[PDB]
């Protein structure tokens, strides 16, 4: 069971998905003649409460050509014992419906998953081509356990990001917009109460915020440019977390028909005239 | 269904536009039923001129050009086979 299903061509897939001429579909299919511009066709992601999270990292694993250098640290596994030691309260960890622990085995179930998500990044990373890796991610993302740990690992690296934003705020330190707005939220004052309140809940009563989205770029060190089809013909139509970009930062695009509904742009495109 | 379009030089061009992937790709995707590599597309036809005239829609997708398959092909691939022709263009494309 795919979570990410196969491949389609826009053309076929505005034919079928958004028929007629009410102002609803006329507008995503205008919308797709944009993305159109530039790729050919697209994946659609499983609708649940990791939406998002599964766009991001499909993208992401399916364009690996190396191992990103914070994935690659091998201090990273060091960091579920450093964080969870340092602060307790991350025990209140809620893990996905696909798991049970007791609090006592988090630190490696995170460094299970931490593990999980490395190896098989590297191991996409190794594939000499871009359809190989992604008939590869296609094995990864069959809605099974491995699947979801690396949902885990990801949202552990959100959060130890968010610690560490909301340490430098109270430092003093400059800090991206975003986190103000972050921790603006009077359910996410604190990195606990996002924790508690926002990052246990993505996989069982929803799915990630807007402003997470800039925490999930954050956390992977991935550029994340959005279609956001439901605000064409405005400055949003094309949102990118973080809005200042790194230029070293890999990019990944989604396409976002609603808060809710995600496809992946695929195979690029380029035009001639004759 | 597969369509073969005859169109010729106008001193102008042939008159509409080719989009399609621009890496070798093969992944293939379900098109009227049926499995196909990735095609190439017409992206725009020029009202008046010789795609228009001849028969060419825009979105169809294009199977061979000059009788060579072209299913899978890279962008520049149809575009060179495109432009091998001397005079006259053949088409077979998907509507």
């Amino acid at each position: 069971p795919l979570s990410v299903a196969p491949e389609m061509d826009i053309m076929d897939y505005c034919k079928k998905e958004w028929r007629g001429n009410t102002q609803k579909a006329t507008c995503m299919k205008m919308g797709y003649e944009e993305v159109s511009q530039k790729f050919t066709s697209i994946r659609r992601v499983r609708g649940d409460n990791y939406a998002a999270l599964r766009a991001t990292l499909f993208q992401a694993m399916s364009q690996a050509v190396g191992l990103p250098p914070w994935l690659q640290d091998p201090e990273l596994m060091l960091l579920p014992e450093k964080l969870i030691s340092k602060y307790n309260w991350i025990k209140q960890w809620k893990l996905g419906l696909k798991f049970d622990g007791k609090n006592e085995d988090l630190v490696d179930k995170i460094k299970e998953s931490l593990t999980l998500l490395r190896k098989k990044w590297a191991g996409l990373a190794e594939m000499r081509t871009a359809e190989a890796r992604q008939i590869a991610c296609d094995e990864l993302f069959t809605n099974e356990a491995e699947e979801y740990s690396l949902y885990e690992a990801v949202k552990f690296l959100m959060l130890n990001r968010a610690i560490e934003l909301y340490n430098d705020k109270e430092k003093g330190k400059e800090v991206p917009f975003f986190s103000v707005l972050l921790f603006a939220r009077d359910t996410s004052n604190d990195p606990g109460q996002l924790l508690r309140n926002h990052l246990n809940q993505v996989g069982h009563t929803g799915g990630l915020e807007q402003v997470e989205m800039f925490l999930l770029a954050y956390a992977v060190r991935h550029t994340i440019q959005v279609y956001r089809l439901s605000k064409y013909n405005t400055e949003e139509f094309i949102t990118v977390y973080p809005t200042d970009p790194p230029k070293d930062w890999p990019v990944v695009t989604l396409i976002a028909e609603d808060d809710r509904h995600y496809n992946i742009p695929v195979r690029v495109c380029e035009e001639t005239s004759l | 269904g597969p369509r073969v379009v005859r169109i010729v030089k106008s001193e102008s061009g042939y008159g509409f536009n080719v989009r399609g992937q621009v890496s070798e790709g093969g992944q293939l995707r379900s098109i009227n039923g049926e499995l196909y590599a990735p095609l190439q597309h017409v992206s725009a036809v020029l009202p008046g001129g010789a795609a228009d005239r001849a028969g060419v829609r825009k979105g169809d997708r294009i199977l061979e050009v000059n009788h060579v398959n072209v299913e899978g092909a890279t962008h520049k691939q149809v575009v060179d086979l495109i432009r091998a022709g001397e005079k006259e263009l053949i088409l077979t494309v998907l509507s």
